[PDB]
């Protein structure tokens, strides 16, 4: 998949759902998302 | 009506650690 080869911003962190699927954890908003903020940003 | 959408729901909860 169109992942994002690079360090996450000052709040996000990569993780996985055990099964193997990798998700993103936002420490600023306190949420999640399989998407990478690096992909969709401004 | 080919309503097809993947992901955008499965991502576990925030919390902090990696927990499905």
């Amino acid at each position: 998949g169109p992942l994002g080869s690079g360090p996450l911003p000052p709040g996000w962190e990569i993780r996985n759902t055990a099964t193997g699927r990798v998700y993103f954890v936002d420490h600023n908003n306190r949420t999640t998302q399989f998407t990478d903020p690096r992909l969709s940003a401004n | 009506g080919p309503l097809g959408s993947e992901l955008e729901s499965p991502p576990p909860p925030y919390s902090r650690y990696p927990m499905d």
